């Protein structure tokens, strides 16, 4: 029987599938993280240069 | 044979692998010995051939067949491989419909073998008519001019038809030749004077 | 058995009924082929006789077998028209350009025709100024203007065809077609 | 006999592991590739956007 070899290779599959949906969401988790992380960083000078 | 010909109605989709990329089943035609041969053979043509995977799909007068479960890669290293073994592998793809349409262009084709058949008959038929017309009207010319170089001023000929049915062709022109020679010239008795043939 | 058409989204066509009775009379070898073409309109190519001239291009090569058909309504949805087998184009004054063998005729859902004789040859004549059919004494046996606006019909030697047009003498165009075979 | 096997029934399964195994490598390859450019662009447009902001505002 060949059955018994393809389930496996359907979850091996379905497993890329989230892999592939978890490094993109990353990715755009990560641009988002550093479009805020420069966002406060200019906060942080704007207040320095405004205070002074 | 059942292999060579077409499988539409005969091989369904169960014995192929759909819906999965790097996995696919080719359909393989086994002759009438080489059963156990080929079955403990196949999985050594190519690599990351899924081993224990040899079924009976289908089966003719003097072969078997069966089908393999194997890479796509795969599926072009054992085709070649089993055809320089003197091993057929079966042909065929999930078309899911090659059957309807397969039996409709034979119908086409049994419907235009009548159509085209009438068609040749017709055109063939007026063809033949205005064509020998037309090759009665360029004797008509021919025998014009030429009565016109070999005779004098004014047109009085007596153009006339003369048919011997009987293997008395060449006969009537040699009556016609040696006691009307003359018509022509005493020197110019090619052909005396003129006269033509229609091999009807 | 059949015939096809080749239009485009306009209002008015002729009907495969019309076509397939006037299949009867035209020489052999022609009826035989039988996919007929739009070569000119009135409603989609303008109304303008220069302009049906330039679209009916004589281009025989293909097949100098080729008949070409002209179909005309008149103003009270007479129909009728005639059957030519050589392209319309003006030409020097020296001659008729014309097979003995062209026809008239007057459809409805009621045909009739009347075949060339051989009585004569004229009026099958073609100039950038008209376009008329077979004639004599009296005038013209079919006639449409430079402007495609009047027309005249009368019998002639060269058909002895009758009145065609509902308005006999003289009759105005409301649509006309022209087809190849 | 209903089971044209000229092997062990067990390298079959064998064989199995092995082409998941590689598929599983496979992804975690291109998955750290991904994770390693969303790393780098983490880094770069960052520097540009603060840098230009920081110019201009000087």
């Amino acid at each position: 029987s060949q059955k018994n070899g393809i389930a496996t290779l359907l979850q091996a599959e379905k497993e890329a599938h989230e892999i592939v949906s978890k490094a993109r969401k990353y990715r755009q988790d990560k641009l988002k993280q550093a479009k805020t992380d420069a966002a406060k960083e200019i906060d942080s000078y704007k207040i320095q240069k405004d205070k002074e | 044979d059942l292999s060579v010909r077409s499988l539409h109605d005969i091989v369904k989709p169960e014995d192929f692998v759909l819906n999965s990329e790097h996995l696919t089943t080719v359909l393989v035609a086994v002759p009438k010995s080489l059963k156990s041969d080929f079955e403990k053979s196949y999985e050594t043509l190519s690599k990351n051939v899924v081993p224990a995977s040899a079924s009976v799909i289908a089966e003719d007068a003097e072969y078997v067949l069966f089908n393999v479960h194997l890479f796509k890669k795969n599926v072009q290293e054992f085709t070649t491989a089993a055809r320089e073994k003197k091993f057929i592998p079966r042909e065929f793809n999930y078309s899911e419909e090659l059957i309807d349409q397969l039996k409709k262009e034979h119908d086409s084709a049994a419907s235009l073998e009548q159509s085209l058949r009438v068609q040749l008959v017709r055109l063939a038929k007026t063809a033949y008519v205005d064509v020998f017309i037309n090759w009665f009207h360029i004797k008509a010319l021919r025998v014009y001019v030429e009565s016109v170089l070999r005779y004098g001023l004014p047109p009085h000929f007596n153009i006339k038809i003369i048919a011997v049915p009987p293997k008395n062709l060449s006969k009537c022109k040699s009556e016609l030749i040696d006691a009307f020679g003359f018509l022509g010239g005493n020197a110019f008795m090619y052909e005396p004077f003129v006269m033509y043939i229609i091999n009807l | 058995r059949l015939n096809g058409y080749l239009p485009s989204t306009k209002n008015k066509l002729l009907t495969p009924e019309m076509c397939d009775e006037i299949r009867t009379l035209m020489p052999t070898r022609i009826q035989l082929y039988t996919e007929w073409n739009l070569l000119y309109s009135l409603e989609q190519h303008g109304s303008s006789l220069h302009s049906l001239y330039s679209n009916v291009a004589p281009d025989s090569k293909e097949f100098r077998r080729v008949g070409y058909v002209l179909v005309i309504k008149d103003r009270k949805n007479g129909i009728f028209g005639a059957y030519s087998n050589e392209a319309f184009h003006p030409n020097e004054h020296r001659q008729y350009t014309g097979n003995g063998e062209c026809f008239l005729w007057k459809l409805d859902k009621r045909f009739s025709g009347y075949p060339y004789t051989g009585v004569n040859e004229f009026a099958i004549y073609c100039t950038s100024e008209f376009l008329s059919m077979g004639a004599g004494d009296g005038h013209y046996g079919l006639l449409c203007d430079d402007g495609l606006l009047h027309g005249v019909s009368n019998p002639c030697q060269t058909y002895g065809n009758e009145v065609l047009s509902k308005e006999g003498k003289k009759f105005s165009i409301v649509a006309l077609e022209v087809w190849r075979v | 006999s209903s089971a044209i096997t000229a092997l062990t029934p067990n390298q079959v399964n064998d064989e199995l592991n092995k082409m998941q195994a590689f598929i599983r490598k496979e992804a975690e390859e291109k998955a750290k590739e991904i994770q390693l450019k969303a790393d780098q662009e983490y880094e770069i447009e960052k520097t540009n956007i603060v840098r230009n902001e920081t110019n201009n505002i000087d």
